[PDB]
């Protein structure tokens, strides 16, 4: 059976670097070491039994492995992590253009004040000395309609000055709408669609039972983390045990099918999974900080130290450009995550609801004005 | 194939054969064809100064979708777009409430106008306060339209690209699979690159298992979609890329080479030929010919056009008009009915 | 908006009016015992393109409503028209002016009323080649010849010269390694007189074939790509460059403005024609 | 409470004053406190002589060791442990013992903040103002043209309002065309006005483009690494 | 960290020469075995995250405030100034026009 990968390539580097011939085989009992009762299992067993001198792989580092054996390299950055296919949505329609609000909203109120002066010029023209006096109120309602995308039957103002003043306002309204849509145009960018989950501290993970919706997080059996989970939340570990999967593709498919809500694993591998997704529907948590910090470690007989000697060769290797070549060779991942952007055919119904809440508030306000008339003062 | 030096059956040692071996053999004294120029061949025979400098690219690409039903859909799917329209109608009830303690058809029509800027005539309710909602509902209606337009532009964002073009440095190409049914022409010079490049051994075989006797079949496989990707030198490929545009070339030409006539060694003319083709470059002849044939072919770039797709909803509208006026005879019956 | 403007939209708009016109006359006449004119045409016009139309509204129930629906859909199309033009605004090939040199504009500066300018370094293979094939270009460009590539660059960069001509590798590296990305390779930088660097030997007696072998060994090893990235690397990678919010020196809309003027003239002489109909 | 420890300090910014008592705290100090409590050991902290992390210097007079800055101090035995953001590397590992990494980091480049962009009024000058001046003038001529024939067989103000109705899109509707020929004229001109505003919606579209490509500098791909530009100075920390 | 505290400074995107931090001791230190085990425990426990999060999290830089209005809107102020100025001249001029006819 042939073997591939950057570790394999490192081993090639090591054939030359430490000048040592090697025999390579595959483990049978337990994969990455598993400790049950009196005797440990996995490659670590073959390291303890003297069958294996050094154990190599994606193996994570832990204190217990440390009492028993050692690794002086820490070549890669890996941590527990979750891949969630989620999205980011607009909030408050760019706060109804809140930026305009600091200066723009007040000026709109100020704009109404300009209108009163215009009406004052206009009233004299209208009556040197039926009931057009309703026009000023109508004009404000009327002026306001012309402000937003027309669509006001309103009333026809006659006073000569109003037409010019209206034109000055109309011009403004038009360019307002231009800026409005530019604000809207800018938002298209703001329709950032990045995955929306938190880190390890998130309540969806910490207190899963409370949420009405059914979701579950899980990890692979006999992993180093199981213990971390049991040393973080025992209950969470039990939940993970209930929904256990075994192969990467099990999790993958489950995630693609939605059988699995999200998935935690060594981030390094998960990053690689993003490095190899078909369709790009999976991402890391937030930035991708795993929240568990560790690097791959290689086993050595506790008595054995070629690692101290081995260490020297390894660093320069860190310094050398090839690690990055190996990265580019094997770790290159498709669909680099440029702040992701996307367009929705479902638009936004909750943002729409936000809009509708403002709308509803206005409805309440009109009910209040009804009440004022309902209880109009004598 | 032009041919490559290969194991001769049991003997295992043999001449490149094909076009070249015939040349060594003397069947053809001189070889005129599109032949890339390489050292492995070069020791055996003299080559003229390269005529062209073509580089290998991967000639493939498939259709890129543009939803016909996507733009309006932003409303359709949201479903608060229709419902709120009805609530615009409901605002009429609130207005009646405003009327109390200070026509339905006109109201509904008025509500329809704000979505559509109807400007019918009567205007706002007598109560000034009631009329405030008109400003609000039209406000939001306006906002919605504009917002839609912005989301219409969100569709325009497009910018969803396969982005699998960089094969030499591309992650997908390097780690081949059944999703990477990849080939070349059986016995093609790139095979030497895969051969010599032990780094590409994986790919060498991955490639080999899918190879073709010729370009017509190799281009066809991608066109037939039998094979997802095709690898060949650009000069043959780009012209085809222009020819269909259903297929595309991607990445950066690798392993550049000059084109030079292949002839048996010691040809007392190759030098003159080299001078002659040199002149062809000098006088612009070579250049004139390359434009003359390649120039004829051209395809569109990444420029967006509407293409009369989304217009059908309006076709639907016109169909609805017909339904409308049919209903209209019953609407006028109503006036007649109140006869 | 050109595809939509081309066929289906206008005919459909006429039909809606016409359906309304038939219904409006019959229905309106139905509504009032005691008409579709130009006003109806304006209505196709009012509903269809962002309002701003003050002439009229039909007095009937079925058609008017149908058109409000039309208008709403039409607005979507209008919005899309804006988006379509936005698509144009999304990116633009700010490379339009190209001197192919097979065009003959370069062949003569004098054909173009303002004086054009291009020059190259003298005592070059380029200059000798030029003199061999194209005399007029040489005899004209002698005035625009420059001392050194840094100085030739001074003539291009600070103004006082439009175009510069030189070796393609140097010009490509220069494009990459440049303070300003405004300078860009001509077209695709696809060069005429396609050539490469040449290594001298004495005569027929020399290293010959063994030496060439080494060269194509380099291509196989792949060292040249690395050396290219290191020594030949270029700034501002040549993606399709784009420009935004550019001075709006319309040219096609200018044409449209002319269309307007012409259409007016037609209608004016149409009125004259009509007037004559009488006499 | 922010845990702090008294750390002997070296030379201050002012002349001399090499000997001082100072206050130390932060990520590494909290780590030291944890380690000391965990392994149960007492300590005294001081800031490294000559202010450096540590690099060997080959030939200043006789051949010299990796005694530079903080690292050498340790070699002397003055410092029994280094607790700082000390990078683990091959060169140093050959002489001292590093614990498993408490932090994974990579080199990057720090540069000044990027420049900003202009306001909309300023934006208007590039396209909106010239067109507005030219076109506004054009509307009056168009209004005059229809009347010509009408005159032959505040009207001007009304015509302007009708033509302006399109621009602002106010659609005041103060006045209507006098004759059928004018309507054809209106049919002509009204359509043109609609096109003009739709082109203004193209101008509306043009506002969004102000997106800026800006720039970023590659570690190896970029020209600056390629040459330390004389005009463009870059550097790192000594030793 | 600096870029997160001083918004006038920014980092180049590329990360190169990946490397990492550690406690330093002489090779024969009797605390070496203990020092790492402790580091590992702190990483797994979350102690390391508390320190990094506690100290690092204090400061962040964002693109908050979008683009609409703000600085772009300042010239709009000029526009607003332009509406008010025009009406006053028309008053007397309009009155004169009325007097004329
Ligand atoms: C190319 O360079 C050569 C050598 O520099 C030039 O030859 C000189 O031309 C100058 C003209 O002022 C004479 O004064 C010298 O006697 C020539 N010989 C030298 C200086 O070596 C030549 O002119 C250049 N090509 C041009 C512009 O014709
Ligand atoms: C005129 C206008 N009325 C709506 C929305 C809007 C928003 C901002 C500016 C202008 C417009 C519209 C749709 C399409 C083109 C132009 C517009
Ligand atoms: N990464 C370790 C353990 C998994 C875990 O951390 O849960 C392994 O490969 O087995």
């Amino acid at each position: 059976k042939c073997c591939k990968g950057f570790c394999i390539d490192i081993l090639k580097k090591l054939s030359k670097t430490v000048k040592f011939t090697y025999d390579l085989y595959l483990v049978t009992n337990g994969k990455h070491g598993k400790k049950i009762k009196n005797v440990w299992n996995g490659m670590i067993g073959e390291v303890v039994y003297k069958r294996a001198v050094m154990a190599v792989g994606s193996l994570t580092i832990n204190e217990e492995r440390s009492v028993a054996v050692d690794f002086s390299v820490p070549f890669v950055e890996t941590g527990i992590s979750v891949m969630v296919s989620r999205s980011a949505g607009t909030v408050s329609p760019s706060a109804f253009l809140e930026p305009f609000s600091a200066s723009v909203w007040v000026m709109m109120f100020v704009m109404l004040l300009l209108v009163s002066a215009m009406a004052v010029f206009i009233f004299e023209y209208f009556s040197p000395v039926h009931g057009p006096s309703f026009t000023i109120g109508k004009a404000v309602w009327l002026l306001w309609g012309l402000v937003f995308n027309n669509s006001l039957p309103v009333q026809n103002p006659k006073g000569t000055t109003s037409k010019i003043i209206v034109s000055i306002w109309a011009f403004f309204a038009v360019i307002f709408l231009a800026s409005y849509t530019a604000n809207l145009a800018a938002f298209m960018i703001q329709r950032r669609f990045v995955d929306q989950v938190t880190g390890l501290s998130d309540n969806k993970f910490q207190r899963p039972h409370d949420y009405s919706p059914p979701f579950r997080f899980g990890t692979v059996p006999q992993g180093s983390t199981e213990r971390n989970i049991r040393n973080n939340y025992p209950d969470m570990h039990q939940y993970m045990v209930k929904f256990h999967q075994k192969g990467v593709q099990d999790a993958l498919v489950s995630l693609k099918t939605g059988k699995l809500d999200a998935f935690i694993y060594d981030a390094a591998v998960l990053n690689y999974m993003a490095g190899r997704d078909e369709g790009c529907k999976l991402v890391t948590i937030g930035s991708g900080y795993i929240f568990a910090t560790t690097g791959y470690g290689i086993a050595l007989q506790k008595g054995s130290r070629w690692k101290r000697p081995i260490d020297l060769a390894l660093l320069q290797f860190v310094g050398d450009g090839e690690m990055e070549e190996l990265e580019k060779l094997w770790l290159t991942g498709i669909c680099h995550t440029e702040k992701n952007e996307v367009m929705s055919s479902q638009l936004d119904i909750d943002n729409m609801a936000g809009v509708f809440y403002m709308l509803a508030a206005a409805m309440a306000l009109s009910l209040i004005t009804f009440v004022w008339e309902h209880l109009f003062y004598k | 194939k032009f041919g490559t030096q290969e194991r001769v059956n049991n003997s295992n040692a043999a001449a490149w054969n094909g076009m070249m071996g015939e040349l060594l053999s003397g069947q053809a004294d001189m070889i005129v064809a599109p032949l890339t120029i390489n050292n492995e061949r070069a020791q055996y025979i003299e080559f003229s100064k390269p005529f062209k400098y073509q580089g290998l690219t991967i000639l493939v690409k498939k259709e890129i979708p543009r939803s016909t039903l996507d733009s309006f859909m932003q409303p359709f799917q949201s479903t608060l777009w229709l419902l709120v329209g009805l609530s615009v109608h409901v605002v009429a009830v609130m207005l009646y409430l405003l009327d109390r303690f200070s026509t339905l058809s006109s109201a509904m029509w008025f509500s329809w106008r704000v979505l559509l800027n109807s400007g019918l005539g009567e205007g706002a309710p007598r109560s000034f306060s009631a009329r405030i909602l008109g400003m609000v509902w039209a406000l939001f209606a306006m906002i919605i339209v504009a917002s839609y337009t912005a989301n219409l532009a969100a569709f325009l964002v497009l910018r969803r690209p396969e982005e699998r073009i960089t094969g030499i440095n591309d992650p997908r190409l390097r780690n081949p699979s059944d999703k990477f049914i990849y080939a070349t022409v059986k016995q093609s010079s790139v095979d030497i690159y895969f051969r010599r490049q032990v780094e590409l051994s994986t790919m060498y075989r991955h490639m080999e298992k899918h190879n073709y006797e010729s370009a017509a079949e190799a281009i066809q496989a991608v066109r037939d979609n039998k094979l997802h990707a095709f690898i060949w030198d650009s000069a043959v490929l780009e012209f085809e890329a222009s020819q269909d545009c259903d297929l595309v070339t991607t990445g950066e030409l690798f392993f550049r080479s000059g084109f030079g006539i292949g002839m048996r060694k010691d040809s007392p003319w190759k030098q003159e030929v080299s001078l002659n083709i040199l002149k062809s470059h000098e006088n612009g002849f070579m250049e004139e010919l390359d434009k003359t044939w390649v120039r004829y072919q051209e395809c569109d770039s990444r420029s967006n056009a509407p293409a009369t797709l989304t217009f059908e909803n309006m076709a639907g509208v016109f169909y609805l008009v017909a339904g409308g006026i049919v209903a209209g005879i019953f609407l006028i019956f109503i006036e007649i009915a109140y006869k | 908006f050109l595809e939509p403007f081309s066929a289906d939209v206008w005919v459909m708009m006429f039909v809606m009016l016409l359906i309304v016109s038939a219904v409006a006359v019959f229905v309106f006449e139905y509504f009032s015992p005691v008409f579709t004119i130009g006003k109806a045409i304006w209505l196709l016009w009012g509903l269809v393109f962002n309002n701003s139309l003050p002439v009229q509204n039909p007095k009937g129930t079925t058609s008017k409503i149908m058109v409000s629906v039309w208008a709403f859909f039409a607005v979507i199309f209008l919005a899309s028209y804006t988006a379509n033009l936005a698509a144009f605004m999304i990116q633009r090939r700010y490379v339009d002016q190209v001197s192919g040199l097979s065009d003959k504009k370069f062949q003569r500066p004098n054909d173009f009323s303002p004086a054009f300018r291009f020059g190259t370094v003298p005592n070059g293979s380029t200059e000798r080649n030029i003199r061999n094939n194209y005399l007029e270009m040489h005899s004209y460009m002698v005035k625009f010849n420059q001392r050194s590539v840094q100085d030739a660059l001074l003539s291009l960069k600070s103004g006082k010269l439009d175009a510069f001509i030189y070796d393609a590798a140097v010009l490509n590296y220069m494009a990459g390694r440049d303070e300003g990305c405004k300078l860009v390779t001509i077209g695709s930088g696809k060069v005429f007189a396609t050539t490469g660097y040449g290594i001298a030997i004495q005569k027929d007696s020399g290293w010959k074939r063994q030496v060439d072998l080494a060269i194509l060994q380099l291509f196989g090893d792949g060292e040249m790509e690395e050396l290219e990235a290191l020594w030949l690397t270029g700034i501002c990678h040549n993606e399709k460059n784009e420009v935004m919010s550019s001075q709006l020196d319309i040219d096609n809309m200018a044409g449209v403005f002319y269309m307007l003027a012409a259409a007016m003239a037609l209608s004016l002489i149409t009125f004259i024609m009509e007037h004559l109909f009488y006499k | 409470p922010i845990k702090k420890v008294i750390c002997n300090g070296p030379d201050e910014t002012i002349p001399g004053r090499p000997t001082v008592p100072q206050c130390c705290y932060g990520f590494c100090v909290d780590l030291l406190i944890k380690l000391a409590r965990e392994m149960d050991f007492t300590y005294e902290v001081h800031l490294v002589a000559d202010g450096k992390f540590g690099t060997q210097e080959r030939v200043n007079n006789s051949n010299a060791a990796a005694w530079n800055g903080m690292m050498g101090e340790l070699l002397s035995g003055q410092a029994d442990m280094i607790v700082a953001p000390l990078t683990i590397n091959n060169e140093r590992a050959q002489y001292i013992e590093f614990s498993k990494p408490f932090k994974y980091q990579g080199l990057t480049i720090l540069v000044k903040k990027e420049i900003p962009r202009s306001t909309l009024d300023s934006f208007m000058q590039p396209f909106q103002s010239t067109l507005w001046l030219l076109v506004g003038l054009s509307v009056h001529v168009v209004a005059v043209m229809l009347y010509l024939l009408d005159r032959f067989s505040l009207t001007l103000s009304s015509a302007m309002w009708f033509s302006w109705r399109v621009l602002l899109n106010s659609g005041l509707g103060e006045g209507a065309p006098r004759s059928f020929s004018a309507r054809i004229l209106g049919m002509v001109w009204a359509l043109f006005a609609m096109i003009i505003v739709a082109s203004y919606t193209a101008n509306l579209a043009a506002f969004l483009v102000l997106r800026r490509p800006e720039e970023r500098i590659t570690g190896i791909n970029d020209p600056r690494l390629r040459n330390p530009s004389d005009k463009f100075i870059y550097a790192t920390v000594k030793q």
